[PDB]
């Protein structure tokens, strides 16, 4: 479905929720509807990590 | 100092049975989805007839 949230990823993967909401911020997407949203965030992070 | 040998304590048992830390986070944590997941959607499916 399209009730993935940031909040709920960030929980989920042990992330902190300010990173997570940098980086969609940051990747310009506002919604995780399809793996490249999530595979952009994550590089995002990987990177600023 | 009530704080501090509470989480001795408990990192110290936790080291020792060899349980992570995101295991106990898991097993006590209080916060929940609140999305139906496809094991409760198979155990209703099971359960009804």
């Amino acid at each position: 479905q399209q009730t993935l949230t940031a909040d709920r990823l960030a929980s989920v993967m042990g992330l902190d929720i300010s990173m997570v909401t940098q980086a969609m911020v940051s990747a310009g997407v506002n919604q995780l509807q399809c793996w490249q949203d999530i595979n952009t965030v994550l590089q995002w992070i990987d990177v600023a990590s | 100092p009530r704080l501090v040998i509470w989480l001795y304590q408990v990192t110290q048992w936790l080291t020792e049975a060899e349980i992570t830390t995101e295991a106990i986070w898991l097993l006590c944590t209080p916060e929940f989805s609140g999305n139906i997941s496809p094991e409760i959607s198979n155990l209703l499916n099971n359960l009804r007839p």
